[PDB]
Protein backbone atom coordinates (compact mmCIF):
# COMPACT_ATOMS: atom_id res chain seq x y z
CA UNK A 1 0.00 0.00 0.00
CA UNK A 2 2.83 2.40 0.85
CA UNK A 3 4.74 1.63 -2.34
CA UNK A 4 1.73 2.44 -4.52
CA UNK A 5 1.29 5.67 -2.56
CA UNK A 6 4.94 6.54 -3.17
CA UNK A 7 4.44 6.16 -6.92
CA UNK A 8 1.60 8.70 -6.90
CA UNK A 9 3.63 11.25 -4.94
CA UNK A 10 6.70 10.93 -7.17
CA UNK A 11 4.63 11.39 -10.33
CA UNK A 12 2.96 14.60 -9.13
CA UNK A 13 6.30 16.21 -8.23
CA UNK A 14 7.74 18.73 -10.68
CA UNK A 15 10.97 20.50 -11.52
CA UNK A 16 11.70 23.26 -9.00
CA UNK A 17 14.35 25.99 -9.01
CA UNK A 18 14.31 28.66 -6.32
CA UNK A 19 17.32 30.95 -6.58
CA UNK A 20 20.46 29.03 -5.71
CA UNK A 21 18.94 25.55 -5.44
CA UNK A 22 17.73 23.32 -8.28
CA UNK A 23 15.95 19.96 -8.23
CA UNK A 24 15.03 17.89 -11.28
CA UNK A 25 12.19 15.59 -10.25
CA UNK A 26 11.15 14.80 -13.83
CA UNK A 27 13.38 11.76 -14.31
CA UNK A 28 12.30 9.87 -11.19
CA UNK A 29 9.00 8.22 -12.12
CA UNK A 30 10.53 6.86 -15.33
CA UNK A 31 13.26 5.24 -13.23
CA UNK A 32 10.94 4.26 -10.37
CA UNK A 33 8.31 2.64 -12.58
CA UNK A 34 10.84 0.36 -14.28
CA UNK A 35 11.94 -1.05 -10.92
CA UNK A 36 8.33 -1.31 -9.76
CA UNK A 37 7.14 -3.37 -12.73
CA UNK A 38 10.24 -5.56 -12.67
CA UNK A 39 10.49 -6.30 -8.94
CA UNK A 40 6.84 -6.01 -7.83
CA UNK A 41 4.31 -6.31 -10.65
CA UNK A 42 6.15 -8.92 -12.76
CA UNK A 43 6.09 -11.42 -9.89
CA UNK A 44 3.31 -14.01 -9.74
CA UNK A 45 1.79 -14.65 -6.31
CA UNK A 46 0.13 -18.01 -6.98
CA UNK A 47 -0.35 -21.10 -9.15
CA UNK A 48 -1.63 -21.17 -12.75
CA UNK A 49 -4.45 -23.39 -13.99
CA UNK A 50 -4.57 -25.87 -16.87
CA UNK B 1 -1.56 -34.16 -27.72
CA UNK B 2 -2.94 -31.99 -30.56
CA UNK B 3 -3.60 -28.85 -28.53
CA UNK B 4 -4.30 -26.59 -31.53
CA UNK B 5 -7.43 -24.56 -30.87
CA UNK B 6 -7.14 -24.96 -27.09
CA UNK B 7 -8.35 -21.84 -25.23
CA UNK B 8 -5.57 -19.82 -23.59
CA UNK B 9 -6.28 -16.99 -21.16
CA UNK B 10 -3.54 -14.50 -20.37
CA UNK B 11 -3.91 -12.61 -17.10
CA UNK B 12 -1.55 -10.19 -15.33
CA UNK B 13 0.45 -11.90 -12.57
CA UNK B 14 -1.42 -9.85 -9.95
CA UNK B 15 -4.66 -11.72 -10.69
CA UNK B 16 -3.08 -15.14 -10.19
CA UNK B 17 -2.48 -15.72 -6.50
CA UNK B 18 -3.88 -16.07 -3.00
CA UNK B 19 -3.22 -12.59 -1.60
CA UNK B 20 -5.00 -10.95 -4.55
CA UNK B 21 -8.07 -8.83 -3.79
CA UNK B 22 -11.38 -10.74 -3.62
CA UNK B 23 -12.53 -9.07 -6.84
CA UNK B 24 -9.44 -10.33 -8.66
CA UNK B 25 -9.78 -13.80 -7.13
CA UNK B 26 -13.43 -13.90 -8.21
CA UNK B 27 -12.33 -13.07 -11.76
CA UNK B 28 -9.84 -15.96 -11.79
CA UNK B 29 -12.54 -18.32 -10.53
CA UNK B 30 -14.88 -17.29 -13.35
CA UNK B 31 -12.14 -17.87 -15.92
CA UNK B 32 -11.75 -21.38 -14.50
CA UNK B 33 -15.42 -22.15 -15.17
CA UNK B 34 -15.17 -20.51 -18.60
CA UNK B 35 -12.24 -22.78 -19.46
CA UNK B 36 -13.98 -25.82 -18.00
CA UNK B 37 -17.41 -25.27 -19.56
CA UNK B 38 -16.94 -23.41 -22.85
CA UNK B 39 -18.53 -25.16 -25.84
CA UNK B 40 -19.66 -24.18 -29.36
CA UNK B 41 -23.39 -23.99 -28.61
CA UNK B 42 -25.86 -21.35 -29.81
CA UNK B 43 -25.22 -18.85 -26.99
CA UNK B 44 -21.43 -19.09 -27.33
CA UNK B 45 -19.60 -15.81 -27.00
CA UNK B 46 -17.43 -13.67 -24.77
CA UNK B 47 -17.43 -10.31 -22.99
CA UNK B 48 -13.81 -9.79 -22.06
CA UNK B 49 -12.07 -6.75 -20.54
CA UNK B 50 -9.73 -5.04 -23.02
CA UNK B 51 -7.06 -2.51 -22.03
CA UNK B 52 -4.29 -1.56 -24.45
CA UNK B 53 -1.46 -0.47 -22.14
CA UNK B 54 -0.13 2.95 -23.25
CA UNK B 55 3.30 1.50 -22.62
CA UNK B 56 4.37 -1.38 -24.89
CA UNK B 57 1.26 -0.70 -27.02
CA UNK B 58 -0.07 -4.18 -26.24
CA UNK B 59 -3.18 -5.40 -24.44
CA UNK B 60 -2.87 -7.10 -21.06
CA UNK B 61 -5.86 -9.47 -21.19
CA UNK B 62 -6.44 -11.71 -24.19
CA UNK B 63 -8.62 -14.74 -24.85
CA UNK B 64 -6.96 -16.53 -27.75
CA UNK B 65 -6.94 -19.99 -29.28
CA UNK B 66 -3.49 -21.58 -29.29
CA UNK B 67 -2.10 -21.86 -32.82
CA UNK B 68 0.66 -23.95 -34.38
CA UNK B 69 2.91 -22.65 -37.15
CA UNK B 70 3.88 -25.92 -38.82
CA UNK B 71 2.71 -29.30 -40.06
CA UNK B 72 3.71 -32.83 -39.10
CA UNK B 73 6.60 -34.03 -41.25
CA UNK B 74 5.59 -37.61 -42.01
CA UNK B 75 2.14 -38.74 -43.13
CA UNK B 76 1.41 -41.46 -40.58
CA UNK B 77 -1.63 -42.64 -42.52
CA UNK B 78 0.19 -43.93 -45.59
CA UNK B 79 3.05 -45.19 -43.41
CA UNK B 80 0.87 -47.66 -41.50
CA UNK B 81 -0.85 -48.82 -44.69
CA UNK B 82 2.48 -49.87 -46.21
CA UNK B 83 3.34 -52.08 -43.24
CA UNK B 84 -0.11 -53.69 -43.12
CA UNK B 85 0.29 -54.86 -46.71
CA UNK B 86 3.81 -56.08 -45.93
CA UNK B 87 2.53 -58.12 -42.97
CA UNK B 88 -0.18 -59.68 -45.13
CA UNK B 89 2.44 -60.26 -47.83
CA UNK B 90 4.56 -62.25 -45.38
CA UNK B 91 1.65 -64.62 -44.67
CA UNK B 92 0.45 -64.26 -48.29
CA UNK B 93 -3.02 -63.36 -47.05
CA UNK B 94 -3.77 -60.53 -49.48
CA UNK B 95 -7.27 -61.98 -49.88
CA UNK B 96 -8.08 -60.40 -46.52
CA UNK B 97 -7.59 -56.91 -47.95
CA UNK B 98 -8.25 -57.33 -51.68
CA UNK B 99 -11.16 -59.73 -51.19
CA UNK B 100 -12.30 -62.75 -53.17
CA UNK B 101 -11.59 -62.29 -56.87
CA UNK B 102 -13.27 -63.87 -59.90
CA UNK B 103 -10.05 -65.59 -61.03
CA UNK B 104 -8.90 -66.90 -57.64
CA UNK B 105 -10.22 -69.86 -55.71
CA UNK B 106 -9.54 -71.79 -52.51
CA UNK B 107 -10.20 -75.22 -54.06
CA UNK B 108 -7.11 -77.43 -54.07
CA UNK B 109 -8.28 -79.59 -56.99
CA UNK B 110 -9.14 -76.48 -59.02
CA UNK B 111 -6.64 -75.25 -61.62
CA UNK B 112 -6.59 -71.73 -60.11
CA UNK B 113 -5.69 -72.38 -56.46
CA UNK B 114 -4.93 -69.23 -54.49
CA UNK B 115 -1.50 -68.73 -52.96
CA UNK B 116 -2.86 -68.81 -49.41
CA UNK B 117 -5.01 -71.87 -50.12
CA UNK B 118 -1.97 -73.81 -51.31
CA UNK B 119 -0.14 -72.86 -48.11
CA UNK B 120 -2.62 -74.78 -45.98
CA UNK B 121 -2.05 -77.73 -48.33
CA UNK B 122 1.65 -77.72 -47.42
CA UNK C 1 11.70 -37.28 -33.38
CA UNK C 2 8.79 -35.33 -34.94
CA UNK C 3 8.52 -32.81 -32.11
CA UNK C 4 6.28 -30.36 -33.98
CA UNK C 5 3.40 -29.26 -31.78
CA UNK C 6 4.92 -30.21 -28.44
CA UNK C 7 4.15 -27.74 -25.62
CA UNK C 8 6.97 -25.33 -24.78
CA UNK C 9 6.84 -23.18 -21.64
CA UNK C 10 8.99 -20.08 -21.34
CA UNK C 11 9.81 -19.07 -17.77
CA UNK C 12 12.19 -16.36 -16.52
CA UNK C 13 15.50 -17.81 -15.30
CA UNK C 14 14.92 -16.83 -11.66
CA UNK C 15 12.03 -19.32 -11.49
CA UNK C 16 14.33 -22.26 -12.28
CA UNK C 17 16.55 -23.11 -9.34
CA UNK C 18 16.79 -24.31 -5.77
CA UNK C 19 17.11 -21.00 -3.91
CA UNK C 20 13.99 -19.76 -5.73
CA UNK C 21 11.07 -18.75 -3.48
CA UNK C 22 8.80 -21.66 -2.48
CA UNK C 23 5.98 -20.19 -4.56
CA UNK C 24 8.21 -20.19 -7.64
CA UNK C 25 9.09 -23.82 -6.95
CA UNK C 26 5.37 -24.62 -6.77
CA UNK C 27 4.91 -22.74 -10.05
CA UNK C 28 7.61 -24.83 -11.73
CA UNK C 29 6.09 -28.00 -10.27
CA UNK C 30 2.65 -27.15 -11.66
CA UNK C 31 4.23 -26.37 -15.03
CA UNK C 32 5.87 -29.81 -14.90
CA UNK C 33 2.50 -31.40 -14.16
CA UNK C 34 0.95 -29.49 -17.07
CA UNK C 35 3.70 -30.60 -19.45
CA UNK C 36 3.50 -34.24 -18.39
CA UNK C 37 -0.30 -34.48 -18.17
CA UNK C 38 -1.92 -32.00 -20.55
CA UNK C 39 -4.08 -33.62 -23.25
CA UNK C 40 -6.76 -32.48 -25.73
CA UNK C 41 -9.81 -33.53 -23.70
CA UNK C 42 -13.01 -31.48 -23.62
CA UNK C 43 -12.06 -29.24 -20.66
CA UNK C 44 -8.71 -28.46 -22.27
CA UNK C 45 -7.68 -24.89 -21.55
CA UNK C 46 -5.11 -22.67 -19.93
CA UNK C 47 -4.90 -19.70 -17.55
CA UNK C 48 -1.40 -18.38 -17.93
CA UNK C 49 0.17 -15.38 -16.23
CA UNK C 50 1.45 -12.83 -18.72
CA UNK C 51 3.27 -9.49 -18.55
CA UNK C 52 4.60 -7.41 -21.44
CA UNK C 53 7.79 -5.97 -19.94
CA UNK C 54 7.97 -2.19 -20.53
CA UNK C 55 11.42 -2.68 -22.01
CA UNK C 56 11.96 -4.87 -25.10
CA UNK C 57 8.16 -4.92 -25.62
CA UNK C 58 8.04 -8.70 -25.19
CA UNK C 59 6.20 -11.05 -22.86
CA UNK C 60 8.22 -12.95 -20.26
CA UNK C 61 5.93 -15.95 -19.75
CA UNK C 62 5.75 -17.75 -23.09
CA UNK C 63 3.53 -20.78 -23.72
CA UNK C 64 3.49 -21.98 -27.32
CA UNK C 65 3.62 -25.08 -29.49
CA UNK C 66 6.98 -25.78 -31.10
CA UNK C 67 6.70 -25.17 -34.84
CA UNK C 68 8.86 -26.15 -37.81
CA UNK C 69 9.30 -23.86 -40.81
CA UNK C 70 10.24 -26.46 -43.42
CA UNK C 71 9.31 -29.76 -45.02
CA UNK C 72 11.21 -33.00 -45.53
CA UNK C 73 13.27 -32.97 -48.72
CA UNK C 74 12.64 -36.54 -49.86
CA UNK C 75 9.40 -38.52 -49.80
CA UNK C 76 10.59 -41.71 -48.12
CA UNK C 77 7.43 -43.70 -48.81
CA UNK C 78 7.75 -43.65 -52.59
CA UNK C 79 11.46 -44.50 -52.33
CA UNK C 80 10.79 -47.50 -50.09
CA UNK C 81 7.99 -48.68 -52.38
CA UNK C 82 10.34 -48.42 -55.37
CA UNK C 83 13.02 -50.43 -53.60
CA UNK C 84 10.48 -53.07 -52.54
CA UNK C 85 9.34 -53.34 -56.16
CA UNK C 86 12.96 -53.77 -57.24
CA UNK C 87 13.45 -56.47 -54.59
CA UNK C 88 10.40 -58.37 -55.82
CA UNK C 89 11.67 -57.93 -59.38
CA UNK C 90 15.00 -59.52 -58.40
CA UNK C 91 13.24 -62.74 -57.36
CA UNK C 92 10.61 -62.26 -60.11
CA UNK C 93 7.84 -62.57 -57.53
CA UNK C 94 5.61 -59.75 -58.77
CA UNK C 95 2.53 -61.95 -58.26
CA UNK C 96 3.04 -61.40 -54.52
CA UNK C 97 2.11 -57.71 -54.77
CA UNK C 98 0.32 -57.33 -58.11
CA UNK C 99 -1.71 -60.50 -57.62
CA UNK C 100 -2.66 -63.38 -59.90
CA UNK C 101 -2.92 -61.96 -63.42
CA UNK C 102 -5.08 -63.41 -66.21
CA UNK C 103 -2.02 -63.53 -68.50
CA UNK C 104 -0.19 -66.07 -66.33
CA UNK C 105 -0.55 -69.24 -64.29
CA UNK C 106 1.42 -71.53 -61.99
CA UNK C 107 1.14 -74.60 -64.25
CA UNK C 108 4.39 -75.66 -65.90
CA UNK C 109 2.55 -77.75 -68.50
CA UNK C 110 0.43 -74.73 -69.42
CA UNK C 111 1.38 -72.31 -72.19
CA UNK C 112 0.93 -69.37 -69.78
CA UNK C 113 3.53 -70.41 -67.20
CA UNK C 114 4.71 -67.49 -65.08
CA UNK C 115 8.36 -66.49 -64.93
CA UNK C 116 8.70 -67.46 -61.27
CA UNK C 117 7.16 -70.84 -62.08
CA UNK C 118 9.79 -71.25 -64.80
CA UNK C 119 12.53 -70.49 -62.27
CA UNK C 120 11.01 -73.10 -59.95
CA UNK C 121 11.07 -75.48 -62.92
CA UNK C 122 14.79 -74.79 -63.39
Amino acid sequence: KALKYLLFQVAKMGDEKVGGVYLRNSSRFKSLKAVYDDLVKSSVSGLPYA
Amino acid sequence: RDLVGMPKIGLPPDYLGEDAEPEKKAFVKYCQEVVNDLIANDRAGLIWPRFIDPETKEDIFEFSLVSRQGAKAYDTGSIIDRYSKQIMMAFMSDVLAMGQSKYGSFSLADSKTSLLAMSVDI
